[PDB]
């Protein structure tokens, strides 16, 4: 039960704040208990059982008498039989955690008492109470508001302006130019080599003019369309000039 | 050869406006000297109408808009303060965000310790105001876009490794007791006025 | 927590697949392969002889789990099944194997054109290659695109999101005038497509898309001009002036 | 305490190794984000305390 | 045909953009425009053609498939690191051990941009060397997602260049609209729910430039759709947890 | 009880500080405040390491980098100030424009008003040195924008109906504007080695 | 739903829960009541109606 006395002094921490808080004469309860050096933290339960076993372990003697003899059981052949090595080891050194966990929790009462003691400085118990409860009314007032219209949610609210930063003045003598150097010289060079294809690779331009069948097909049913006979093959190239010979014929 | 304010105070003002707060978790050396002199620092703002709001008790400076008497309110029209006003759905989720950053700071330890929330906590409080737009996909982009928009107003970081967010200081500066209840009556106002 | 675990996963599997299947069926309902054909698809289940000896398996180790014999028969119809496995294993690129331990392998693939008002089907290669290098072009690259305009719909759209599809040298069997008709089939499931092209089909895109990047070594630098096919064109007539 | 980023990637390596397990709905696509979100959910359910 | 043409753009998401800097054989920085109604990559053989693609298909996967279009059916021959490094490995004739372009510290950058009806989202991926090692883990990256058109590849290497990734991450505090991930699985996630389609959709998008290599619609669709999903892996654990 | 600025200049100073600038012709009542109180604006920008540049011929005021000894420290830092490097083609255009705007000058005497010039002027220059991207329409193209770039940096308006753009009086102003003319000469130098 | 989220140790979920039980016990009471009705009979939060079509023509006619 060592973690449990640390819990009954967190809720004790808590129980005290809440009282500190929710009470409408702060100034009386608050000088009785700073001026006092006392615990102000003196969960009785749990807390004083574990004062009580404070008191008996770090009596000295009895407790060097146990390491002793529990090293002389632990020695015993047949217990090697009845325990494991984690369990035997864990009974030999046992006065030194229990001594350790001891230490433990009371820097630990001693670390809440302080941080309370601290809280109860500074007198913002009052604030956090009003505060507390300006926040549940405005938050139980918004629920009257119409969220789903983008005119409401884009209301201004007559919050101030806490914070202002003075930031970024102009200040034109601020302002630095570009100094040759080597990536200068290869910003001039993407600059003036992009969108310059003159040493594109040739057969790059012969694939990009290729016959569009598109127009071939509406020029051909134009020209069917005017002479409207039946037309050979051999006549419509004489007709119509194919600019790819077999591509257009293909087509026909 | 003439009158120059100390470096450190010049140095000090500058972090100050370059980044609207100075915090004593990040950068403790110049909130000391802004908080040392605090006449100094308000003599060298007053020319730009912007006036330092300290926060001793979290290690907060910012700078907010100064009005003389009545500059016409409208305090988010002055020349220097970029950004724009909050609208609905963003004050909605500065509330979200600062009942998530009181129930912290209730259990606060006493040294730093940088408010964290996981992105995932706020889909379900957001889906009751804004609905379900019909996919998990789509709500966390709605999420992740208004938690950009407040980046911007410096009230939490973009999300981390793990989804989660860190709620800043400023938030319980912005979403005060004060600005709170002027929020609220401005509401109450747009809810009669509708009906 | 293995084994039947395995088995009942690969199940799960094609029943996904079958679904998936299912439900691009109804996509591609709403594009016509042909004028008025539109095409529908039919998944069937292999037959191959290592699934019929796995089913034989498992039928035995089910009925070894009845045994009161502590585990002794259960265990023996489990070694058998898992031999079957381990040799499937070693020899991972048979058809027996990956019949066996492939999910998108237990089930056959089918396409059938139908017509649009008649549902009779009317023409349906039921794996049946029998087909000329263009007519499975022709249907690989509709399929594809189907698949391609489902992915890309978020649950319940019709229309996707991300709009943009990349093709590298897509079609190169078949001839531009059905070349046409699969950019029509494209643009229609409503995607924006951006083709990479061999020198060849140059004009087979030239009607299809309204510019071009064109691609230039020089060396060991390459570079790319964004150009519309009218300033291409110009740049052709100053090479014929040069 | 053990700090939180090694058990997220203690618990992260454990979720990998039954990725086959059907139960267990652990997803290939990010463990690291799955086991992150699993310590969460039994932090604000009060089996640990994170400070 | 032109009244379809405008229907592209209007309910989805269009690239309309791509910018490289330092990738395989793009020294410097190139951009390259692509229109709403369809667009070609032309040009010779063994140019860039298949090299803007992979920076395309880098952006979208996880492990994107280099050069499925020739390679398909084996494994690919070239990787992000020889793309990050410019290797040159085809072109020959004086090869100095494979013509490392870009053998020192170096930056790459790589960024697409798609457009809808006036919505910018531009993807990115910052790629850089510290030194001569060329393993893997000794890769710096940084994935960008933006949607703030001020946020230009152009920027993001202005800013590389003046104060590393220190700057970067200042960068990102004080910008609207951005977000940068260091690590990729992050980046991806965010990909997904922006466009709301799961990992297969972008996985199936690089595998449709490697629709080449095709046969029997049983090909078409054991290869090319409905991702892999095996489970030849767990049958080795299963056989070798029944040898215990 | 206090010492509040004047609020005229307290105006001048926010209005100089959110643009950097500010033209007699465009804010002349601005301006002229400054010019009356000179020593108290100055005052005013000492804490921030800044200061007013005062040119009467021109007609423009600018605020001018006022750092400490730094000695000679050419990669000065300051935290209000973000110091940027133009791009080749857009410090080319810069180039141009500056020594546009000098001839002016010289043409019509110092402080001369609305240095004019024409678009289809810039045009021809451009492709000389940066080459032909491939088309009218993408020469426009690529000039329009890098003229877009460049308003946003204050030194060109946007063009009015007859395609002209107007240098603003910025230019004359430019800290180091011997490395224009050195990239000017580069480049010319490097295109007549091509010829 | 909302006041679920509000760290009060349980008093506004306990109000709203409140409100909620009043509204079911009011309803219970007048057990035949349509709003009643409507709130805790499943066949009754949601109207009917019929449509007579064509075979063919798929129009409501
Ligand atoms: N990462 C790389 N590995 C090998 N070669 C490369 C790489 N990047 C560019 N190259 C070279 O640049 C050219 C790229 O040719 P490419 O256009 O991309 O292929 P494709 O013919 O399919 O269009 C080739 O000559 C290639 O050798």
């Amino acid at each position: 039960d060592f973690r449990r006395v640390e819990d009954s002094w967190r809720e004790a921490d808590r129980a005290l704040r809440q009282s500190i808080i929710g009470e409408q004469y702060h100034r009386g309860d608050i000088v009785e208990r700073l001026l006092n050096d006392q615990d102000a933290l003196l969960n009785t339960p749990e807390g004083r059982v574990f004062d009580s076993f404070q008191q008996q372990l770090r009596q000295s003697s009895e407790l060097k008498a146990m390491s002793e003899r529990l090293r002389v059981i632990l020695s015993h052949p047949s217990a090697s039989d009845a325990l494991n090595r984690l369990q035997r080891h864990d009974l030999r050194w046992l006065v030194k955690r229990l001594v350790d966990e001891s230490q433990t929790v009371l820097q630990a009462r001693a670390r809440s008492e302080r941080d309370v003691r601290g809280f109860m400085k500074t007198g913002l118990a009052a604030e956090h109470h009003r505060v507390g409860h300006l926040l549940n009314e405005f938050l139980n007032l918004a629920l009257k508001l119409d969220w789903q219209r983008q005119m409401i949610r884009k209301q201004e609210v007559p919050l101030p302006a806490v914070g202002v930063a003075v930031t970024g003045i102009p200040a034109i003598e601020r302002l630095r130019f570009k100094e040759v150097d080597d990536e200068a010289e290869q910003t001039l060079d993407l600059s003036n080599h992009a969108a310059d294809l003159t040493q594109i690779g040739d057969d790059f331009w012969d694939a990009f003019n290729g016959l569009d069948r598109e127009v071939l097909i509406q020029q051909t049913l134009q020209l069917l369309a005017k002479e409207n006979r039946p037309v050979g093959l051999a006549e419509l190239a004489e007709l119509l000039p194919p600019a790819h010979d077999l591509e257009t014929f293909a087509v026909w | 050869s003439e009158t120059r304010t100390l470096q450190k105070i010049r140095e000090a003002t500058q972090e100050l406006l370059k980044y609207g707060l100075l915090e004593e978790a990040s950068k403790p050396n110049l909130y000391r000297i802004v908080l040392s002199h605090p006449e100094e620092v308000t003599r060298i703002l007053e020319p730009l109408d912007l006036d330092i709001g300290i926060d001793e008790i979290r290690g907060l400076l910012y700078v907010k808009v100064r009005l003389d008497e009545t500059p016409a309110q409208d305090e988010w029209a002055h020349p220097l303060v970029r950004r724009q006003r909050l609208n609905l759905e963003q004050s909605l989720l500065v509330a979200i965000l600062r009942q998530h950053f009181v129930a912290w700071e209730q259990e606060s330890g006493t040294g730093a310790s940088q408010a964290q929330i996981a992105i995932d906590d706020l889909l379900p409080q957001l889906q009751i105001y804004l609905g379900d737009p019909g996919s998990e996909s789509k709500e966390r982009t709605r999420l992740l876009t208004l938690l950009d928009q407040l980046k911007g107003h410096g009230l939490v970081t973009s999300p981390d490794a793990h989804e989660r967010i860190v709620i800043r200081p400023i938030i319980a500066h912005l979403a005060d007791p004060i600005n709170l209840q002027a929020l609220l009556a401005w509401l109450r106002e747009q809810i009669a006025q509708q009906t | 927590d293995g084994v039947t675990q395995l088995l009942s996963h690969i199940e799960h599997e094609v029943l996904v697949i079958e679904e998936r299947l299912n439900e691009l069926n109804e996509t591609m309902f709403r594009v016509d392969f042909q004028p008025d054909r539109y095409l529908r698809l039919d998944t069937k289940k292999v037959v191959h002889e290592s699934l019929r000896t796995l089913e034989k398996a498992q039928r035995q180790l089910n009925a070894a789990r009845f045994v009161d014999d502590n585990g002794e028969s259960h265990y023996k119809a489990l070694q058998v099944l898992v031999a079957q496995l381990r040799d499937a294993c070693e020899r991972n690129r048979t058809l027996g194997a990956k019949a066996l331990l492939d999910p998108r392998f237990r089930l056959e693939f089918a396409v059938s054109v139908m017509d649009r008002q008649s549902g009779n089907v009317i023409e349906s290669r039921t794996g049946s290659q029998g087909g000329s290098g263009g007519e499975k072009e022709i249907i690989a690259s509709y399929v594809l695109t189907a698949s391609l305009s489902y992915a890309l719909c978020p649950a319940g759209s019709r229309y996707p999101l991300f709009g943009t599809i990349i093709l590298d040298e897509a079609f190169s069997r078949s001839s531009h005038a059905v070349a046409g008709r699969i950019i029509a089939a494209l643009r229609e499931f409503g995607l924006h497509a951006v083709f990479i092209t061999p020198n060849k089909e140059m004009r087979l895109l030239r009607d299809h898309t309204r510019s071009a990047i064109v691609v230039h070594r020089r060396g060991q630098n390459s570079n790319m001009a964004s150009l519309s096919w009218e300033e291409l064109e110009r740049h052709y007539q100053r090479r014929g002036n040069a | 305490g053990i700090p939180l980023e090694e058990a997220i990637q203690s618990l992260s390596s454990i979720l990998i190794e039954h990725v086959s397990q059907e139960q267990y709905d652990i997803n290939q696509d990010n463990p690291f984000l799955q086991a992150s979100r699993e310590l969460r959910e039994w932090i604000k359910r009060r089996l640990i305390v994170e400070r | 045909m032109n009244q379809v043409s405008g229907l592209a753009g209007k309910e989805s998401f269009i690239l309309t953009r791509i910018e490289l800097f330092n990738w395989g054989g793009f020294h410097g920085l190139h951009q390259a425009a692509i229109h709403q109604d369809g667009t070609a990559v032309i040009g010779p053989t063994g140019s860039g053609k298949t090299t803007l693609v992979d920076a395309l298909m880098t952006l979208l996967c996880a492990n994107p498939r280099y050069n499925l279009a020739s390679t398909g059916g084996h494994e690919s021959d070239r990787d992000l690191i020889s793309y990050v490094r410019g290797v040159s490995g085809p072109g020959d004739g004086g090869e100095g051990q494979s013509h490392i372009a870009r053998p020192g510290k170096t930056v790459t950058g790589i960024a697409a941009t798609l457009e809808r009806e006036g919505k910018q989202v531009r993807l990115g991926a910052l790629l850089w060397f510290d030194s001569t090692s060329s393993s893997v883990t000794d890769m710096k990256r940084l994935w960008l997602f933006s949607d703030n058109p001020g946020q230009t590849l152009e920027h993001w290497l202005n800013v590389y260049h003046e104060g590393g990734t220190r700057l970067l991450r200042q960068m990102e505090k004080e910008a609207i609209g951005l977000w940068t991930y260091p690590n990729k699985k992050q980046y991806l996630a965010r990909l997904r729910d922006f466009f709301e389609v799961g990992e297969n959709a972008f996985t199936l998008l690089n595998r449709a430039a490697g629709l080449k290599q095709l046969n029997s619609i049983d090909e078409i669709f054991r290869e090319l759709v409905l991702d892999d999903h095996s489970a030849f892996d767990r049958a080795a654990e299963v056989a070798n947890s029944f040898d215990g």
